[PDB]
């Protein structure tokens, strides 16, 4: 939430972003 | 030709009804209301003179307070209010000249050309610091009718006004082009706000200021650094209602 | 990789008219729904068209939104009123209200012209337009001589009067300081052609009202604001 | 070549609430999983349709969670609440907090009833809101002229009342400086309509816990920051 | 009226202008 | 996300001859019809091209646009003017002070001779062009060494002689500070062939009107602005 | 004359340039 | 030799550049 | 390692980088 921008990101998503895991 | 004005009603004519001519228009749309109210147009004036990392108090000096009440319609501390209100009226700042400054804080523009009863917009501000020394500001915007909360630092030498949530700006430095511009959204639980007056009061016991509505207004916006900002309002996505007469001018 | 910018000589500059936005600070908010609303309009053209009042002046110099004329017809004109979105008669007019707040206009120019007078009053005004170049008509042969219409008194009160667009150019200035072929178009006079009649018990003096507003092709071009002035 | 760029006039501003993201200095970190999470929630509406206790007043002045009632019918209502989240007797609400950190709601409120008098008490009890306009219902026969429920006591316990939502504006403020037509919206007053009634070796005083919540059409809109305060 | 740009606005379209809706 | 970029060195620079546009802060603006009007041109080089006349010496060293010629054939030419747009004898042609504003050209020339002696007057001039390397032509046998037509007076009244583009170079400077290999181009010389001849009762002296414009194939180029001076 | 970039003006032509347009 | 940008010149190619043109 | 833009390099990858070239 609050995020509007319509180009995307300038930064890749791993980066801009902490990397989402299940450790199962 | 003849007609009758008792219908409420009259055509629009052009040369051709009454004589031996030809309609001459040419396409053109800036009379749109959308375009014509779509620039900036310079609607307050504000001055500071605490630091940034103080406590925010509210303040006038010569009739200008460090706070204003973001509205086109004049606004001033009003019967010793502790931030500025809508006013009903404009006042000359002088107890003498009879000539401007007023010491109320308006959209001269808008006061003296609109013919409608109610409009619907989004607010374009922008903040203009009135000299070249170096800004170090912090700017903090109340949605409509929401809390000022003109509290004390919760911590030591920092602005107060930054310390919310709510939506705030803070411009400094040499890199920096002294002034500040954004846009809000239309925020009042009224559908539409009132142009010019307002026939009624604003609450249950009908003690409020006759004329005034309530939360006829896009927000606040309270202000700490050192320096006098003169402030610009563009109206964005503009719509009208109801035509209604425009100020009254001396005849020539 | 980081992108090489040339940044222009006008840096920092803000621009009350550039055509573009600004940061929204509080977006994903829903404007209060007003669906239920009315009278709403979008072209300030439409208030231009609406007939308003001209301000004619009194025996005292009052204004009044109406000129008096009685059985007998004057060797001169009953109203004159200079084709300027400028004039004073016309001041306070929704049309020039509007037109203080742009800087060319074009196109048709109504003055419609309402007899008050009782119903058993009769009579004939000759309404003319006279293009400059030539000076104000002095006499009822040279206003007849210009564009006009004859308005007969009767069931229908009121007479829609056109000033036709004659122009050497294709916009012409709403204001000015000093009069211009581009800025001042002529003039709208009113004569007695007949006199008014009546029979007896009515009133010898009948008032009749005068409107303008801006006509079916009438525009108006490019905002601005005009000469600030202290209200009173 | 070289982009040519025209710098805006606020060059170097922060904005608090931009709707854009920043620099990544430390990217490509994997966020320690929590996959075996449980509570999670993502709307903080959730939050406010929990009904939480209501602040009443002890004989002494005190706050409590509930009122008291007993073998007969005053003539004034047992407890009277003013529709505002505001309202300083739903100031500790868990709808209350979360409305502090908006400036507008809409849609239904749920102001839930427990009885907790012994199984042998019985009674019934009328739930009114009045809308404001005429000023607070000063009698019974005023506060039934208004929305109103009969809640009668027995097998269930509790009452779970909705003051609808009836307002002259599509939202309403959260928050108030001086109340408003706008900010304030009538208010709920809970009268004994037949006395508490029992048999004998029962206490003569009844407690009736008082909750608030928003209801299933209720919504909150543009997160503020309340009046700080210190707490104590 | 009174904007001239070409590329699409870099806000969405729901930041960039508050949401209008119909409440029928 | 924000956009990273690298300032360039010259921030801030205005370029008056940057081939981009800025801001336009009144858009949307109809610019007044003129689809009626005439006489438009959209290339300079349509200016150059128009014969204007040559500013030659009286005997009183006054500047007028023709020379003399009379019953006798002189050993030195009647008129003399090198080629270079910034020959003073041209300073006042179109064709010059167009040049004064581009920095080389290439292309023909065109002088043109226009014979306004009487029609009982015959004669045959030899039009000269002495490309440089060996001096300006001293004799009529040097003169006839290079590029030359006789004109021969008759019916028509007018010659128009075409000044070859015989260069080292491609293009040539239309001013310079010295003369140069690059910027001056010889010597255009009338001779008087055969003596103006004429019948009793017909004036000695015959006057020849001398303009010159750029030719068919002319071509100026590099826009610059010209040394300032005070008109006078 | 004296304009060279590749990449569309960003202001609309409408904007950036005014209207031509013919009477007749 | 020296020019290492992939996105094409801002400026078009007459105007960037000398416009070269062979005489025959 | 270390990059994480999406958009590509503004410099040609000839220039960005040294040219990496086997002998064999």
């Amino acid at each position: 939430g609050n995020e509007g921008v319509i180009i995307n990101n300038y930064y890749s998503n791993q980066y801009q972003n902490s990397i989402d895991l299940s450790a199962n | 030709g003849v007609d009758n004005a008792e219908k409420g009603k009259v055509s629009d004519d052009n040369a051709s009804t009454d004589f031996v001519a030809e309609p001459v228009k040419l396409p053109e749309n800036q009379t749109r209301v959308s375009f014509f109210y779509d620039r900036s147009t310079l609607s307050s004036v504000l001055q500071s003179t605490s630091d940034v990392s103080s406590k925010f108090t509210p303040s006038t000096a010569k009739n200008l307070q460090n706070s204003i009440l973001l509205t086109p319609l004049p606004s001033d501390i009003v019967n010793n209010s502790v931030l500025p209100e809508q006013e009903r009226w404009i006042s000359f700042a002088s107890p003498t000249t009879q000539k401007p400054p007023y010491k109320t804080k308006q959209d001269w523009n808008f006061i003296m050309f609109s013919p409608f009863t109610y409009y619907k917009c989004d607010l374009e501000v922008t903040l203009s610091k009135n000299d070249r020394e170096t800004i170090s500001s912090v700017v903090r915007y109340v949605p409509c009718g929401a809390p000022s909360d003109l509290s004390d630092q919760t911590m030591p030498q920092t602005p107060s006004l930054a310390d919310t949530r709510d939506p705030h700006m803070w411009v400094v430095g040499q890199g920096t082009t002294n002034q500040i511009s954004f846009v809000i959204p239309y925020t009042s639980p009224l559908s539409v706000l009132p142009s010019v007056w307002f026939n009624g009061f604003s609450n249950f016991d009908n003690s409020s200021r006759f004329g005034v509505a309530p939360n006829a207004d896009f927000g606040r916006l309270l202000l700490q650094g050192q320096g006098t900002f003169s402030v610009h309002y563009r109206y964005k996505k503009m719509r009208v209602f109801c035509p209604r007469p425009t100020v009254f001018i001396p005849w020539p | 990789s980081p992108f090489p910018v040339t940044v222009r000589e006008h840096a920092g500059t803000f621009f009350s008219t550039t055509p573009d936005t600004t940061v929204p600070v509080y977006g994903n908010t829903i404007s209060t729904p007003f669906d239920y609303m009315c009278g709403e309009f979008t072209d300030l053209l439409s208030l231009c068209k609406i007939p308003t009042f001209l301000g004619n002046l009194d025996s005292n110099k009052k204004r009044i939104p109406y000129f008096s004329a009685t059985n007998s017809t004057p060797a001169t004109p009953l109203v004159t009123y200079q084709v300027t979105l400028s004039c004073s008669c016309m001041a306070n007019s929704m049309l020039a209200a509007v037109a203080r707040n742009f800087n060319q206009y074009r196109g048709s120019l109504n003055y419609l012209f309402v007899f008050t007078g009782s119903a058993m009053t009769k009579g004939k005004f000759l309404i003319s337009y006279t293009p400059p170049g030539a000076g104000e008509p002095k006499t009822l042969d040279q206003a007849m001589q210009a564009t006009y219409a004859i308005w007969d008194l009767g069931l229908n009160s009121s007479y829609n009067f056109t000033v036709p667009f004659i122009s050497p150019t294709h916009y012409r200035q709403t204001s000015y300081n000093t009069p211009t072929i581009t800025s001042v178009d002529g003039w709208l006079t009113v004569w007695q052609l007949t006199p008014l009649t009546y029979p007896l018990g009515v009133p010898n003096d009948s008032h009749i009202l005068t409107l303008v507003s801006g006509g079916d092709d009438f525009t108006l071009r490019m905002p601005v604001t005009f000469t600030k002035y202290v209200p009173q």
